[PDB]
């Protein structure tokens, strides 16, 4: 018989704080397993920073109101979610400090160049560029006084790259790294391009790797150990999630 | 004697499989363990196996000699059930008991304590050169070249090739060693003071 | 291959045999000889972050001769077994030293015996890291298989084994 | 050749690394091996001066390119080397001391011995730059607190270290010894690093 | 018997494959035919071939994995392709009138790497039975050379004829077989009185070394062992006591280890020996 | 550094805890904050929805975060309803679908193991079924999904590899190891190819 579906859809079709913590492990998830330093969310970091704030404050005067029924499970759920919340921020915000001090030079490098397609203020946050100056600054001053105060002005460069070994030190590209292909984030599956529709019926991205010249077919919901190189541009648009 | 035999190594079976004592199957993952590492053997400490099914100990403690290759058979069957996926070449395990018993001295071991399970103490004082026990022994007909196989436990009650052509009379003794199909084990001599 | 990994440092400094190819004047300051130049076509023994770029820079000044360590006995002992050679005897960063003279001499064929060797030898060492001991209150061949692994096995293995004692201690808590 | 005193102080560096890799003795860095940077750093002197008593004989003598160039050539690769050891040694000495701050900043200030008057200055400097982090915008979450989850909002403490009274947010603890609590993990957490609580 | 053909000739298409087996046959033949053409000579080419393991893996992993695992299966039809090789390209001179009757098959030898097989008296534990392995150690006893027979070639004085017949013993074929009374047949089917034909006969030498692990490499406080290697024919005397040596066999077991009544709880082993390659 | 050693690349099993405890689960509260028609301080939490702990009537199964339901088991105040493929014959039809395809691995949740160990720790006593059958089965999937994995891990090329199904902690256990190995195999391959 003949389907009815569109007319159902038809009939029914008359930023949230859960969001925005789902995004958050997205990103913490992200952050942890990529080899790259990946672009700081400031929009999303400012409004759970306010968030952590605004309930801290409520917290605070829910908690005075009591000290003047004696329901205090919502009072303990509150105090135990903030501190889960601000766990996961910690945690975020320590693995993109540890990856700073990982790739600082490299990151100077592309500060330094002008024809460089990124920013540090579009990929690192105000306190991550303080600290990632303030670091390099002082390991420079100690690694001078220390080893290069006794070395010649041509072997005295703390980024010397024409070296016999290159001592900028760049993100592993070709890491491997667990994906899931979570499939275009919205729900709508035609909508979305570089969508090509695998036999069985699964649809599949397509991806290519240079150094071997081959094809592979990246089916939705499946999980796979790619190199992160090959896997940047789907991960960039949140179609793949590193496990 | 197939149906209590079988028995025994099902109890035997699901001692290894069920025991736990808190959270975590001390004898499958000892047995998993194991297999990795290539070590086909089972540490089986004796309070546990006191402590799951008092019947089995004492059917052990009974006649040991007769219990212990049922139990190394459960734990084989076991190792294949836990390390091989179904749809082999497996030795048979071997069981290494650990007791706390009070220890008798090796001047009581007297007329009792025959064929019973003893724990004892002393200082080794020789150690013989390996030897080579059989346990598949390949075997094959004098004259009608009718070849079989023979299983050997090395539990002595208290086996021989057999003294029959078991399928033209060709004799008493037709039975010569296959000696490049055959599977032996190393075995060792002390001597305690 | 990190400017700062020790590992990468360490597997840098190792002499290799290399002779010379020009009667060059005044070197050789702790090779025997300070003031006394190098001699033309003399075998010598140069460490590799020095023979490397000695080797491509100008005629080369120093040709690289093929090292013990991957001559034609060792290629056969790993074709034969592989999960028992005693790969650290022979070179503690083994591993190391061989993807660098790949890089340097493009070797499509100790490549293809090397890839091959570090799988069946990972196949062991996880068997051995992921078989943990369990007290019923170390094994014989995991102590007698350790000796035999090269410094960066012996970070992969450690690593692997700490992942799975910690999802043991986590699960069994 | 001019690298074994670099190639002896990696060697003493990787000692360190996997001393302190070992579970969680947080080990004092290996008092720092100064007698070896000076041996090395007299060494890299001498390759300079070298380069310099060659360059100038160079000029007033007649030499030609090749071992003018040569020469030099070695002694450049020689003190690059000896860059390399000094400068991953130092580096690993460097993340070390990163370490310990990180995860000392609530635990304890502390032999500084051990440390250098360069290591002493960059680690002083380190633990302001780490509290500057704490108090610029990320003041709401703790950024030097636990990395571990918060699994148990309520759990039991044994004191181990007797300290009199300590004030809470809201009450106090009467930290007496061997006396047990049932409190939240959230106001013990410092207390715990510290060394004056125990049980979980 | 369909796999030892397939043995037979996978090992054929082998030495064909490296000629320089094929190469030392030839120069083995030539120097033993300018011997017999040319006195107080002795010295004749044995009729041996020391193939590489390594070019028999590159060649022939599964080949390669049988010799070493179990030769009692795989050395046989390799040792007949390498006789029927010889034969082949021999160059066919005229018969002596007991080449045509002794028996001189073509034995092999291995070398190249072993890796897990590279064993010592100490570690030669029971699960390497029947598998190709190399001992290192020193040599403490050899016995006397003794000659022992594998065939007994008869002349029977009523036809004109000759019958011979092969000798089988544990120590001389890998494979199992029946073994022989050693006693020479003196009546024939057909009720005929038989001379033995000493000379046309085959006798090959045997003797039983004692190699020992070497003193140093004894664990603290044990004392060596030892094990007992059968060399044959080319091999005899190849060593004389307190050599240090590598001998290369297959460690074989022989025996029924009580299993015949006479021992029924007495719990002795097997007598377990390498024969010697 | 910052950030430790052992959390460099990987997940410690107490995060993949904790990001498994973020998922819904259905509980039977023992309680109930539904305001009648005819005070008290509402959850009104930041990183969830609030709206089904306001509204919970006991006996009454409604789905709240799984942290929530294991804060609320803490004392006697709810009940969680163990997920339907942690039953007998759901365990028994899994176990069975790993023996019959052996180049597969089943299709279980993500969070299966993780799942199942906090409830048999912190809900021993909300199964229909025993407890002491559940966890034998739990482990007989373990052993045949390590089986599986380890004849899997023969074929770590340089290219990538599909581990279909997987588990979260399984996953977890085996990143540094199959993440370090191809690793290598590729400095190998791309060394080579150096042309
Ligand atoms: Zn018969």
């Amino acid at each position: 018989d003949i389907n009815i579906d569109d007319i159902l859809a038809e009939l029914d079709k008359e930023v949230s704080p859960q969001q925005d913590f789902s995004d958050l492990m997205k990103s913490w998830k992200n952050e942890r397993c990529s080899p790259e330093l990946l672009p700081y969310p400031h929009q999303l970091m400012k409004r759970l920073l306010n968030r952590i704030s605004m309930q801290s404050q409520l917290i605070e005067n829910i908690s005075m109101g009591f000290l003047d029924n004696e329901s205090k499970l919502p009072l303990l759920c509150m105090e135990t979610e903030l501190e889960r919340l601000k766990f996961v921020i910690r945690s975020y915000i320590r693995c993109r400090l540890s990856k700073i001090d990982k790739f600082s030079l490299y990151l100077r490098q592309l500060n330094e160049d002008e024809n460089s397609l990124i920013s540090l203020t579009d990929l690192l946050s105000k306190d991550e560029i303080k600290y990632h100056d303030t670091h390099s600054l002082i390991w420079l001053k100690l690694v001078n006084d220390s080893i290069l105060k006794y070395m010649p002005e041509e072997l005295q460069a703390i980024n010397d790259t024409e070296g016999s070994v290159n001592m900028i030190d760049e993100p592993d590209w070709n890491k491997f790294v667990f994906i899931h292909v979570n499939g275009p984030p919205d729900g709508k599956w035609n909508e979305d391009p570089l969508l090509q529709e695998n036999e069985f019926g699964k649809p599949c991205y397509t991806v290519t790797i240079p150094d071997l010249k081959e094809e592979v077919e990246l089916t939705i919901g499946s999980i796979y150990v790619m190199r992160y190189e090959v896997i940047r541009d789907l991960l960039r648009d949140d179609k793949v999630a590193l496990i | 004697n197939d149906d209590d035999n079988t028995e025994i190594i099902k109890s035997f079976k699901n001692f290894i499989l069920e025991f736990r004592l808190d959270s975590q199957f001390i004898y499958r993952d000892q047995l998993r363990n194991n297999i990795l590492v290539k070590n086909y053997s089972l540490t089986v400490n004796m309070e546990h196996l006191i402590g799951y099914n008092e019947d089995i100990y004492k059917k052990l403690s009974d006649e040991p000699s007769d219990i212990i290759p049922l139990f190394e058979t459960a734990i084989t069957q076991v190792a294949k059930r836990i390390s091989i996926l179904s749809r082999n070449s497996l030795p048979t395990f071997q069981l290494i008991l650990n007791s706390n018993a009070n220890q008798i001295p090796l001047r009581d071991l007297d007329s009792e304590h025959v064929s019973k399970i003893v724990r004892l103490s002393g200082i080794i004082i020789s150690t013989s050169v390996l030897s080579s026990r059989a346990t598949y022994l390949s075997i094959m007909c004098r004259n009608c070249r009718h070849t079989t196989s023979i299983t050997i436990n090395n539990f002595n009650s208290i086996v021989s090739l057999p003294r029959s052509c078991l399928s033209k009379n060709c004799g008493p003794d037709p039975y010569i060693i296959i000696h490049e199909s055959s599977k032996f084990i190393d075995q060792q001599f002390l001597k305690l003071q | 291959m990190g400017y700062y990994d020790i590992d990468d440092v360490l597997a840098d400094g190792t002499e290799f045999p290399c002779k010379f190819q020009y009667d060059i004047p005044g070197l050789g300051y702790l090779e025997n000889n300070p003031g006394r130049p190098i001699t033309k076509n003399t075998k010598l023994s140069l460490p590799l972050w020095l023979a490397r770029i000695l080797a491509i820079v100008g005629v080369p000044f120093v040709e690289l001769l093929p090292p013990d360590m991957f001559s034609t006995k060792v290629m056969n002992a790993i074709k034969t077994d592989p999960v028992a050679l005693d790969l650290h005897s022979i070179n503690s960063h083994f591993f190391s030293l061989a993807i660098k003279w790949i890089m340097l001499f493009s070797e499509k064929e100790l490549a293809n015996v090397v890839s091959e060797l570090l799988l069946q030898r990972a196949q062991e060492l996880n068997h051995h890291a992921s078989s943990l001991s369990i007290d019923l209150n170390t094994n014989i061949a995991t102590s007698t298989f350790l000796l035999k692994l090269e410094e960066m096995e012996k970070e992969i293995y450690k690593k692997s084994h700490e992942s799975y004692k910690d999802t043991k201690r986590w699960m069994f808590k | 050749m001019y690298g074994d005193l670099g190639n002896k102080l990696v060697l003493e560096a990787k000692r360190t690394k996997q001393l302190y890799a070992r579970s969680n003795q947080d080990v004092n860095l290996p008092m720092y091996h100064e007698d070896i940077i000076r041996n090395i750093l007299k060494e890299v002197s001498n390759l300079r001066k070298n380069t310099e008593y060659l360059k100038e004989q160079q000029q007033l003598g007649m030499l030609d390119d090749k071992v003018a160039k040569c020469q030099y050539f070695v002694t450049l690769l020689c003190m690059e080397r000896n860059k390399r050891c000094l400068l991953a040694y130092q580096r690993l000495r460097t993340d070390i001391l990163d370490s310990m701050a990180w995860n000392n900043n609530g635990l304890d200030l502390m032999d500084t011995n051990n440390l250098s008057h360069q290591e002493q200055e960059y680690l002083k400097e380190y633990c302001d730059l780490i509290t500057d982090l704490k108090s610029g915008d990320l003041v709401d979450i703790d950024l030097s607190g636990s990395l571990v989850p918060p699994s148990d909002v309520f759990i039991d403490v044994r004191v181990l270290k007797d300290a009199g009274e300590i004030q809470t947010e809201y009450g106090v603890f009467n930290l007496i010894k061997d006396s047990q609590f049932f409190v939240r993990q959230s106001d013990v957490e410092r207390l715990i690093q510290q060394g004056y609580l125990q049980k979980i | 018997d369909a796999v030892f053909g397939d043995r037979v000739r996978r090992f054929q298409e082998f030495l064909d494959t490296f000629t320089s087996y094929r190469d030392s046959v030839r120069s083995i033949q030539v120097y033993n035919s300018n011997n017999a053409a040319n006195s107080t000579s002795l010295n004749i080419l044995p009729h041996r071939i020391i193939i590489s393991l390594d070019d028999l893996r590159e060649f022939d992993r599964s080949f390669w994995s049988g010799i070493l695992v179990e030769p009692a299966y795989f050395i046989p039809p390799a040792e007949k392709a390498l006789t029927d090789l010889a034969d082949s390209m021999d160059d066919v001179p005229h018969p002596n009138a007991s080449a045509v009757s002794s028996r001189h098959p073509w034995k092999l030898s291995f070398k190249g790497s072993f890796g897990a097989h590279a064993l010592s008296p100490r570690t030669l534990t029971a699960q390497h039975l029947n598998k190709l392995v190399s001992v290192e150690g020193i040599v403490t006893k050899t016995s006397l050379v003794r000659p022992k027979l594998i065939r007994s070639v008869h002349y029977a004085a009523k036809t004109g004829r000759f019958h011979y017949r092969d000798y089988t013993d544990a120590t001389t074929t890998l494979t199992t077989r029946i073994p022989t009374p050693a006693i020479y047949p003196t009546e024939d089917t057909e009720g005929n009185k038989l001379t033995t034909e000493y000379g046309y006969s085959t006798f090959i030498d045997h003797q039983r070394i004692t190699v020992q692990e070497m003193p140093e490499m004894a664990p603290a406080g044990q004392l060596p062992r030892s094990i007992d290697v059968i060399l044959d024919d080319d091999l005899v005397d190849k060593t004389k006591p307190g050599d240090r040596v590598n001998v290369v066999g297959v460690f074989k077991s022989l025996g029924a280890g009580g299993m015949n009544q006479s021992n029924s709880n007495t719990l002795i082993g097997f007598k377990t020996l390498i024969l010697g390659n | 550094m910052s950030l430790p050693a052992h959390l460099q690349q990987t997940f410690s099993p107490e995060e993949i805890q904790f990001i498994v405890e973020n998922e819904p689960i259905k509980i039977f509260p023992r309680i109930t904050t539904r305001q009648k028609i005819r005070n008290h301080t509402r959850w009104q939490l930041i990183t969830t929805d609030d709206k089904a702990l306001n509204n919970m009537v006991a006996m009454r199964s409604t789905e709240v975060v799984l942290w929530i339901a294991l804060l609320l088991k803490q004392q006697s105040k709810c009940s969680i309803v163990a997920p339907q493929w942690l039953t007998t014959k759901e365990l028994d039809r899994k176990i069975q679908y790993e023996k019959t395809h052996p180049d597969r691995f089943s299709e279980l949740p993500w969070n299966w193991l993780v799942l199942a160990r906090i409830l048999f720790n912190k809900a021993k006593d909300d199964f229909h079924d025993p407890i002491h059958e559940l966890r034998g089965k739990i482990q007989d999937l373990r052993e045949i999904r390590q089986i599986k994995v380890l004849k899997g891990l023969k074929y770590l090329n340089e290219s990538h590899l599909q581990l279909d199904n997987l588990s979260l902690l399984e996953i977890n256990e085996l990143r540094p190891f199959i993440t370090e190995i191809m690793d290598k195999l590729r400095e190998i391959h791309t060394a080579s190819l150096t042309a």
